[PDB]
């Protein structure tokens, strides 16, 4: 059987997902999470559909930016694998 | 009508020991020789942006003297609010 | 005759004036201020649409879509600076792979 | 009702790219953009007026705000357009 | 419900971010970060809804919340 | 007998303690003033400056640099080094969003 | 040349909380900068709140919502408590 | 005419309600200002002032100083998580920084 080396498919996926723009998290679980979190501030709230889609765009854009910075931090330490300490460094420098 | 000596190479007034002292306040223990030029460049960029904005405010008021308030506003609008120079 | 027509503009000077009057910005509004503002907004709109059209043509599409706007903005240093903290929905990101990740 | 800049965006588009269209979402994004820059400029102008104890916002305040807000070449070209427009309007 | 943000989804997001290899411990950490972010935004969003004495969070509420945290979003006006 | 000579790093640490305890400005006043006037001259000639304006500018510059060095140090330590290098500064400024 | 500041009020509060403690001129200036900063932030946020809801009057309700937006957690709860108590005592 | 009572006194406050009202009227924040709004605002400003002064006094006594100086204000602000969050982007002139050495730099 044929087998691609580790990394080739990863790179293919990088090109694939940087070429397109569709949302990458499933709609319904995301909505469920949003409603659960909202429930802890005020009961019985409802949501307009476009509000949830807006929140999803914001969340995914935020995470993508965080992963770019995380990758720069990983490469700085001459590694290619991102680790939790990389995320924590990135978040400390952003000021969160 | 007796103006000062034309300013040149003033970036060299930011001496090596001064940058070292600043680094000490930042907790840096050991410093590569190449750090100094980089620091000078960064500082220069920062200064340019601030002074540009300050002078813009000065010209809007049709004044020829940059005031402390001009600087405070310039810094404030860049998200680096400074306390201590009001009034 | 409209003020925009006298000013050679496409953006609606009158509407901008009304929005300034009702935006609680100042007690008085000069006659030239909305003209100037409208001109600036039209210029910037033209710049963004210029670049987005170029990006659309590279992609052999006849309609500008959000993807083309994101590509146009991020590929221009001064526009990218201006919109450094703006998220374009359905914009994606610029194609970009760090050199160290490629084989060899 | 609900105002937008759509028709003006379309006129500008026809000036710069006669054969190019635009999706509904892209027009919505353009409207968001225009409103954003509007708010920024008006707010900066407001602070300018307060700092100098003037009660009138004039074209000069707009110009100074533009110089603060936009970087470099964009600022110069914007100033050029504003000056030409005010000069053509005045006569 | 936090588990609905699945491992392959986070992998896809990381792919868009250019990440080639991912330690197993990243996923839980990412989830925590996400939760914090969401909380803050939603806290503000509901506040606007409550100020208007409404029971439905609108898109505009979210846009204002995001704007005041310096993360201006285009497309939902 | 051999002259007294502390090992590399001792005096650096003592200086860290010393300068974090105090608050006085660390750059010489006059060279800084000349720098400011030189830079200012490339936008408009013959400007004058109030003294307190220059002192304010100095406070801002030094605070900015101090923060940059904290982040630079964290970036250096992340890479299991103890010496800060130019690439650390460039990483710190890239993540802040200045470049 | 009359320049207003919060100096006398800051001094009264200081005497309430630390009877034997003084303050340098620079620190009082810093306090004035601080007070003006928080004032501007709150008033501006309140203005935006009023604008969003097409109301022409800023009332204590807008102040309260703005306070909840700007301050974190327990600081916000305590401030809200103080404001509410103060308004209710004033009303009677 | 009735004896003058100040609104600050009616509210049990130290901060000047009248002045805050005037600044709201002249700050072009809204066309109208409710009677209760400046009372609330004054109370919040007074409370926050009290909190900062509380921490600064504590710091002053810890350093065996009787007069609060800017150094004490900087120490007070950076050592309190919520104030540090609120003033995350503020520079205190003559404040310095918190004493802090990364553990890896100390000798073994």
């Amino acid at each position: 059987p044929h087998r691609y080396r580790p990394g080739t498919v990863a790179l293919r996926e990088i090109r694939r997902y940087q070429k397109s723009t569709e949302l990458l998290i499933r709609k319904l679980p995301f909505q469920r999470l949003v409603r659960e979190i909202a429930q802890d501030f005020k009961t019985d709230l409802r949501f307009q559909s476009s509000a949830v889609m807006a929140l999803q765009e914001a969340c995914e854009a935020y995470l993508v930016g965080l992963f770019e910075d995380t990758n720069l931090c990983a490469i700085h330490a001459k590694r290619v694998t991102i680790m939790p300490k990389d995320i924590q460094l990135a978040r400390r420098i952003r000021g969160e | 009508k007796r103006h000062r000596k034309v300013l040149r190479d003033n970036i060299q007034g930011i001496t090596k020991p001064a940058i070292r002292r600043l680094a000490r306040r930042g907790g840096v223990k050991r410093i590569s020789g190449l750090i100094y030029e980089e620091t000078r460049g960064v500082l220069k960029v920062f200064l340019e942006n601030v002074i540009r904005d300050a002078v813009t405010y000065t010209e809007h008021a049709k004044r020829k003297t940059v005031t402390a308030m001009d600087v405070v506003y310039a810094l404030k609008r860049q998200g680096r609010t400074l306390y201590g120079f009001g009034g | 005759k409209t003020r925009s027509s006298r000013a050679g503009l496409q953006f609606p000077v009158g509407r901008v004036h009304r929005l300034l009057r009702k935006g609680n910005y100042s007690e008085r509004v000069g006659a030239g201020a909305p003209v100037y503002l409208a001109a600036v907004l039209e210029y910037l709109t033209a710049e963004i649409l210029e670049l987005a059209g170029n990006a659309a043509r590279d992609n052999k599409k006849t309609r500008i879509i959000p993807r083309h706007l994101q590509l146009a903005i991020r590929n221009d240093e001064e526009l990218n600076k201006l919109l450094g903290r703006v998220t374009i929905a359905q914009g994606g990101v610029l194609p970009n792979i760090q050199a160290v990740l490629l084989p060899k | 009702r609900k105002e937008s800049y759509s028709i003006y965006v379309y006129k500008v588009l026809k000036q710069v790219h006669p054969d190019t269209g635009i999706s509904s979402k892209a027009m919505g994004i353009m409207n968001s953009f225009v409103n954003d820059i509007f708010e920024r400029i008006a707010g900066e102008a407001s602070r300018l007026a307060h700092y100098n104890k003037r009660s009138t916002i004039t074209s000069r305040e707009i110009q100074t705000a533009v110089r603060l807000l936009l970087p470099g070449e964009l600022a110069k070209h914007a100033v050029s357009e504003g000056t030409k427009a005010v000069t053509k309007y005045t006569s």
